[PDB]
């Protein structure tokens, strides 16, 4: 069937640019019927250029896009505070709509350094019979960080969860959350546990630790 | 006004049915025709219905050719969606949809809902574990505090996390959860100064209305584990 | 065989026919009354009246068929009243085909029987039958227009508004609507040029075609009827040739 | 007892089964 | 006596008619030029030259016998007149009923017979007179078959419209209004076709009968005329 | 006084009004190049092109009236040709009277003074000058009609309704709207029934009128064309005398 | 030679004739009857017959030209047809542009022959044939009032209704709509009264003009015929 | 939807002017009637002024003639009421209304708005004063006790009062208002019972958004008038 | 012009009763054109009943109007819990509308008592310059009641503000303030203060009193 | 002194009975 | 200073009291 | 190989350059 090929996968941009972005498909087809679509997070979709070479309403007049056969196009010409978002090129074909697979910008950005802390497991949820040794890592840039567990020496990474974040439309930052779940008892055999964060922009890992301190 | 209601919901199991409706408002209605699209948790579309004006003319693609089912009425203003024997690969966000130019098939589309999600899984109905968080200590005693709430093993899908309520709005971080053994687990904080903690304790308030499940949860500043 | 003479008499009889025209007239200003929504009351009251003249009109036609036997199969007539009869006698039995018991409001049409006699009635007729060669040429050179134009507009809008042209049994429909001049422009067309800018090349030529037959049909009569006259009186300049 | 094809009926005395009681009992078929 | 022959040389006076007949274009052009914020100082005085305008025209309608005393009466014109003249002055001294005082305008169909003074005029109406009574016996026959098809599309399609469907007094209006062409495809015949699919077998044969009604008509003048 | 001859000779010839000719339709060509919405950079192309046309045909209005002084006044095309250049210096002198100055685009119509010798026209003219008579007869006739028919439409339904017949200057065009059959029932009489439920008694047999009317027309020419052709051969049968 | 003779023996059977006509009204059927949701593997047989009858009709046209080497290109028939024969066979190995490959109907025309072949069906056609060029003659004057009345629209309603006045080829357009009597006041006329109110001035003349075209047009009609 | 939203209101001293707008939502505005509906504060209800569908047509009574004006625009679906020089006799709440059948002037009126307010007065913009209430004692320490709000001295209308920002809903009893001196008086109480009070305190919160004024007053029990 | 005559003015009506509202006016009017509305508290009306002989969308079947002439009448079979409003009678006329004046229902019921309170002036009020003892009485039936106020025995009358109610929706009850405003040295010239109620249920009117003590 | 049928009136000379004062006293008649 | 009436203007120089500046200044009249 | 105009094709013998698989390579040009 008529099928799309987008690129790039993913571009980051600083305001004030001029960038472009492609749309391409297996076979000639008119440029009367062909579409885009803009998505946000957390908002059903909306049209955003009609027949490759109109706005919408209400759409701000700094976009334009153009092209033909199998080569289509978009060109941004100076980028705003709101345009991180991911974008759809539409065809219609013999009787069958057909969409892409999505391209997505980011604010870049200065860098900053990660808010990090490690939490021990609350008392109820020892009753419980578990433990969750939580550590947050927010407000950095960018989106690449990594961690690491230590208990008493040992490098642990047995039961953890990592979770990432969306860019901030505050500050453009990132968030994300790393827990270690284990029992009661296996919480209960060992004195230290460390969570440690490698950042880019210092080569030493900064380490976030607790103790069986009136613990 | 013209707005789509997109009713329903929920989770099926594998083998069962589930009959969808959106109910339009405002416009002409008996003079356009309308589409039905979803979206996979992985953001990527794909069509899967369309009905013209009258309800004589139907297409579908081929992957579920003979499955689904697309019905209109005028007289009440309504879009029915029946649907039977789902599969393990139709866990999506479905959107009710109208087309743009008028008496016309295949254009592009213009306004949409607001989706409705659709899960098909095997297990069962389970009430969250809610617990706080708390430091250990504090280096020099730094006013940056942080407070926290875990919300691990529920399912399914939807959960609502607030702090006292729905109070603060800023320095708060929601995360995704992940799915692990037929139950989710979420996590959250919130940066505070250390002047208002512990002198005024907020409180994690999580609502899972699947299990309908209200959990209220205070920090307890640093409780120590001893026992004379 | 005296019995077959009474029936003889007495069926062939001018006050038997002028008591089942006016009984069907009263079929018909019963058959007339009703009215919807309904009290349900009156309904029970429609269905009783719709089998009581069934049933007399069925003692007619075997009265009327008893007094031949190869004469019958003859008039178009008798065999139109004994298909009416048999669809309501199908209808009274049978379960729900309501809506093919309504062909039997036709039989009115008799009362043109009776005034074969009116003077006035005989110019209109003689009229009417002194047009239709004509219009039974129009319909199938029509027909072979609409033949050509349909497949055509099947082809080109085919795809995209399906509604209107999906096959060649509604593009029929639509195009004897965009014939009699009803909403063509804004209701087909306006939609159309905004999807297909170049429809207006299709629908414009049409029409002049079909409009321009219809003329020639009014002035092909008034040629016609005027021509035929004239040679009533062309005779008559023989008559003037001893002038 | 249900009431037969070609017989009278009522509210009260319905037809067996496969009919419609419109004022006696009625056969039905597509 | 001899005062008989004064108003016969009084009455025939040409002046006195094109006089009452720009009078009577006044008073028809009186109340209707009104505007609809009414302003009821000077509609007062529309009512009194009202008053005024019929009781010299009933001095006229009354001055008339005195002339011709059986011979006014013969003529079928002037007689439908009188009968309005009597109808107009009903309204003088009796209740408000309303649709008999409007028919006071009609009576402009006195110049119609000025219209047969002119010679160019002479032929069309002639023409007329002489073809009405051959479409009057189509009219008759056109309306046996709406009263054969009315009653037809009552009973198919009372059920669930009752709107311009649901009964004999409605569904002869809607089957005239789909006889002159106008929006049976877009406002009445779809939106049927969305409950009884079939419906197009009884309306495509009825424009096939009583618009080729058309032909024949034209038979009929082309024979008379 | 050889310039009055030369003004005579040259001014009278077919090479002049060739080219007049051939400037009116370059006018109308350069004319009709205007589309909305605008730039405004083609408005003062075209408020000059206005200008230089408008003096050019006033040049040449001059030089026409020049040859004679009393001649004029005679035929109506150079009276209507001094109202059009008379209206456009009005519109080029005074502040927008804009609207005014569109009567302009009729002098294309000169051109029918060009084509007199063509044989094809003939017939058509003598055609168009052949109805005439009852036309204005039937206008006449129909516009007794209306001013009967208009005023008791507006003394009936004047209070409700006022947008359609509130005066007699809008009852006169809804009366010429329901004559030509558009929308009469679905625009106009069924929200009428809905308040005043006897409205079908005026409007129904108001349109059996017209077209009456209308279909005498038709075939009052189709017989009286038809009539005087008979004539012409009617002389032969007296040649048929000696016969 | 001898076998010339023979093709002009095989080439005047109008069986043969028969059999193509069939054949052609079948060609045209096929790709009419499909039902939009395409299961494209008969439809797939649908391209191979296609091809197929395009193959012989192709074999029909160039195996006309053995009999008749020059008569057949002096007949004004067969000459619109052989241009559409060779506008079908262009699709047979080109790029795909359509509004060329659904010409392919047209040729049902070659049936008007048969129309002529019967007796009855006479009288219509010449009588058609006969009147075309009085029609045309009124065709092209009333383009030219088309042309002069555009230009004057334009510049009146092109401000401020750009959507059906807003140049002159969509002016003519709806101008058009405004003469055959359709919607001209619910859509065109009384939306325009709403903000120039002496718009009915330039409208009512309109239809003074070019609906009495129909008068004269029955004229040269009846003169003709 | 089929909605009506009335702008504008307030207060004019007299002899000025004042323009309203109504905006309708949802039917085809272009095919109706309108009309202004005024009511008196003594419940009693007064016609205006109405206006056919195009806007050529215009009806007043006779004791408004020729200083009230309507207007629509129906490329913006809106309708205007422009005033001017008005009377003691006009301070009234105004409504929007649209006709029953379409077309037509001068039938029901099927469709209402909600209520403009227009006040005549040459006073001047006052601040409330607002204090609570407290009984001086308990027969026997009855259960049933009452807490109470005062509001003198305000201007102009409206004011909204509220128990701890609308609280409670039940055995609250609001009060009309009197308008003495270019002021207006009202008072209200609750009925709450003597082991809530004064254990929990409850708080009168007055809006006056005339003359932009927040007013929190909470109630004392019983403070002795005593000195030594 | 076409003016109206209601009656009665007020009628009060205990539920399941068949009772009968009247609209009259000065001259013959048909029947096609004559409307009804319907007015809660703080509600804009709603169409009610259209050509006196039919209801209105939503309205229950329980009401039914008729007349003709200048008689026109609306008749109620059973009356309901929520039928205490104000109605009106409408009539069209040469170009300008017309409407009635109003008839109210209310829900007879069974007596009470009232619940009277009398409360002294708040310290920041005195501290003003002013004072103002208010005596309210709350949850009474019927709506007309009387107060007295009594200061070491004279009956003072100077300065009171009585305010009424609407009657109540949940258990058809009235309420009433008692305003008696006076300036801080005339409120501290004297002890006593008083306010009392005259009910129709009890022949002895009751005291609300209060002293100096601490005051 | 109410006034009589086919005599002028006003808005105080009012008619006698069955009459309307339509600037004359006019019977009444349906 | 403001251009007369038939005097050519543009944006710069405007016309006098009571004109248009419609490439020359115009006096205008309703 | 590539398929040549004017010779079968389907989806895995493809055309060569210039040409479209139309069931048969097919050379085009606008």
């Amino acid at each position: 069937e008529i099928v799309l090929t987008q690129s790039p996968a993913l571009m980051a941009a600083s305001p004030g640019e001029k960038v472009t972005i492609t749309c391409s498909v297996s076979l000639s087809i008119s440029s009367s019927n062909l579409f885009w679509y803009q998505q946000k997070s957390e908002t059903s979709p909306k049209p955003w250029i009609y027949g490759t070479s109109k706005l919408a309403s209400g759409v701000p007049v700094r976009f334009s896009g153009s092209g033909s056969g199998t080569s289509y196009s978009l060109t941004i010409s100076s980028m705003e505070a709101e345009d991180a978002a991911t974008y759809y090129c539409q065809q219609w074909s013999s009787h069958s709509f057909t969409f892409g697979g999505g391209t997505k910008l980011e604010i870049k950005r200065a860098d900053a350094a990660p808010t990090v802390s490690i939490f021990p497991p609350s008392s109820e949820q020892l009753t419980s019979g578990g433990a969750s040794v939580v550590c947050f890592l927010n407000n950095f840039y960018p989106k690449d960080i990594n961690v690491k567990w230590k208990i008493d020496g040992s490098e642990r990474q047995n039961g953890v969860l990592n979770s990432w974040t969306d860019q901030d439309s505050k500050d453009s930052t990132y968030s994300m959350s790393s827990t270690l779940t284990l029992t009661k008892d296996e919480y209960e055999r060992h004195n230290s546990y460390t969570c440690e964060a490698t950042h880019k922009t210092s080569t030493s890992p900064i380490v976030k630790s607790f103790n069986r301190n009136e613990c | 006004e013209v707005q789509l209601v997109e009713s329903g919901g929920g989770l099926v199991k594998p083998g069962g049915s589930l009959k969808l409706s959106c109910a339009a408002s405002g416009f002409t209605f008996s003079n356009y025709a309308m589409s039905w699209v979803r979206q996979t948790p992985e953001k990527r579309l794909e069509w899967v219905a369309t009905i013209s004006n009258g309800g004589r003319y139907t297409y579908y693609p081929d992957s579920v050719k003979g499955r689904f089912t697309i019905s209109r009425d005028n007289a009440k203003n309504s879009l029915y969606l029946q649907m039977s024997s789902l599969r393990s690969e139709d866990t999506a966000m479905y959107y009710c949809a109208r087309h743009l130019y008028r008496y016309d098939v295949g254009g592009a589309l213009d306004y949409w809902g607001q989706g409705t999600s659709v899960t098909v899984s095997s297990a069962k109905t389970t009430a969250p574990s809610v617990y706080p968080l708390a430091p250990v200590c504090g280096d020099t005693t730094g006013s940056s505090v942080t407070l926290g709430c875990l919300v691990k093993g529920y399912f399914p899908e939807p959960v609502t996390l607030t702090w006292n309520s729905g109070s603060l709005s800023s320095g708060v971080h929601t995360f995704p959860a992940v799915l692990q053994s037929d139950l989710y687990t979420l996590s959250s904080s919130v940066t505070v100064t250390s002047s208002t903690w512990p002198s005024q304790s907020i409180t994690c308030n999580v609502a899972h209305p699947a299990s309908s499940t209200k959990v209220d949860k205070k920090i307890e500043p640093r409780g120590p584990t001893i026992k004379p | 065989s005296h019995m077959y003479l009474r029936i003889t008499n007495i069926v062939e009889s001018s006050f038997f026919t002028k008591f089942i025209i006016y009984l069907i007239v009263l079929n018909t200003l019963f058959m007339a009354m009703e009215h919807h929504p309904m009290t349900e009351e009156f309904k029970n009251v429609l269905a009783i009246g719709n089998l009581v003249f069934t049933g007399i009109f069925a003692i007619e036609i075997i009265l009327r068929i008893y007094v031949h036997r190869i004469s019958f199969f003859k008039d178009p007539w008798s065999l139109f009243d004994s298909l009416i009869v048999t669809l309501s006698l199908v209808e009274l039995f049978l379960a729900d085909v309501e809506g093919l018991s309504v062909l039997r409001s036709f039989r009115l049409l008799r009362v043109f029987r009776l005034v074969t006699a009116v003077p006035q009635m005989r110019k209109i007729v003689s009229a009417l039958i002194s047009v239709i060669p004509g219009m039974l040429s129009v319909i199938a050179l029509m027909t072979l227009f609409f033949y050509i134009f349909a497949i055509m507009a099947t082809q080109l809008f085919g795809e995209r508004f399906p509604e209107w042209f999906g096959t060649l049994g509604e593009s029929f429909y639509t195009l004897f609507q965009v014939m009699t001049l009803e909403s063509w422009s804004m209701g087909i067309v306006r939609p159309l040029m905004e999807v297909y800018p170049y429809a207006w090349v299709f629908f414009i030529p049409f029409i002049f075609v079909v409009t321009f037959v219809m003329i020639n049909l009014v002035v092909a009569i008034c040629v016609d009827a005027m021509a035929i006259l004239n040679q009533k009186e062309e005779q008559h300049i023989i008559d003037e040739v001893q002038s | 007892y249900c009431q037969k094809w070609m017989w009278t009926c009522d509210s009260e005395r319905k037809c067996c089964e496969g009919m419609v009681c419109r004022l006696w009992c009625k056969k039905k078929l597509w």
